[PDB]
């Protein structure tokens, strides 16, 4: 997460007129990063809410 | 007395740098290259498509709109390439490339010749004088040797 | 190397200047450009009436100022 905002925040500093056309990717690979969270988060509950 | 008759003009006002703006826009579709050596232009603010500089860290390239930065160039060659494909080499002597994120190039520099006026043979001789001078032990002739090499291994490779 | 030998890096461009003045081919552009090479100047600082030369930085490009 911190990787893929990192990567923007010195985008930026090193070129401000970009920072608009990457953040569409910096927000691509943190949700794809954060979906494995999530479907780990599922696990979590699927591996106790459903099973006894 | 009389109240300082003279009012000498700071001759910087008289060059026309750029403003280098953070950028509400677009890029250029080309660099507009300005090289220079000691006091004359050989380049004044020509579009260019692409160029490939040698430094101290390495071998770099550039194009349009490429961050803003600042850099020695090491001594040797600059290689350069318009939009109609062809190219342009140009042997340096050391100078500063500054590169700006509008795209803007201005390279100066000490000596800036095209390759065609440079022949091999010339500098056949002078590669031995350079080895000859490293391998002297003196550190007024030592290092003298390794910088005419350091000068001419770049040459000795872009011409073979 | 040659950095901390004492030399300056100006002298280091100069150096490298005056070395690739001599591979270049003969022509109209070495025949310009070895005046930007050559060493002719000199220094002088005046006595109460004399003139001397102020030596203490030498204009060949070898020698370390000192």
């Amino acid at each position: 997460v911190a990787m893929c905002f990192s990567s923007y925040m010195l985008a930026a500093a090193r070129q401000p007129n970009m920072s608009a056309k990457l953040l569409p990717y910096c927000i691509l690979g943190f949700a794809l990063s954060e979906a494995l969270a999530l479907f780990t988060l599922l696990i979590a509950l699927l591996e106790l809410f459903v099973f006894s | 007395q009389d109240p300082r008759k003279f009012f000498p003009d700071n001759g910087f006002r008289f060059f026309d740098g750029p403003e280098d703006s953070f950028g509400d826009g677009n890029i250029p579709a080309q660099i507009i290259l300005t090289l220079t050596r000691q006091d004359e232009f050989i380049l004044k603010q020509e579009p260019v498509a692409a160029i490939t500089i040698r430094t101290n860290e390495g071998e770099m390239g550039v194009l349009a709109g490429h961050e803003y930065t600042v850099q020695q160039l090491a001594p040797g060659i600059l290689e350069v390439e318009y939009e109609g494909g062809k190219k342009d080499q140009y042997v340096i002597s050391g100078g500063f490339a500054h590169v700006n994120d509008t795209g803007v190039v201005d390279i100066n520099t000490v000596e800036a010749v095209p390759l065609e006026e440079i022949d091999h043979e010339k500098l056949a001789k002078a590669l031995e004088e350079a080895r000859a001078k490293s391998q002297s032990p003196d550190e007024a002739v030592r290092i003298q040797g390794e910088i005419a090499l350091e000068i001419f291994e770049p040459l000795e490779a872009a011409l073979h | 190397s040659w950095r901390d030998a004492g030399i300056s890096y100006l002298r280091y461009l100069s150096i490298v200047t005056r070395c690739i003045h001599e591979v270049q081919k003969e022509g109209p552009l070495l025949t310009k450009n070895v005046r930007f090479s050559t060493i002719g100047w000199k220094s002088l600082y005046l006595d109460h009436g004399a003139t001397k030369e102020y030596t203490a930085i030498p204009a060949e490009l070898e020698k370390i100022p000192e």
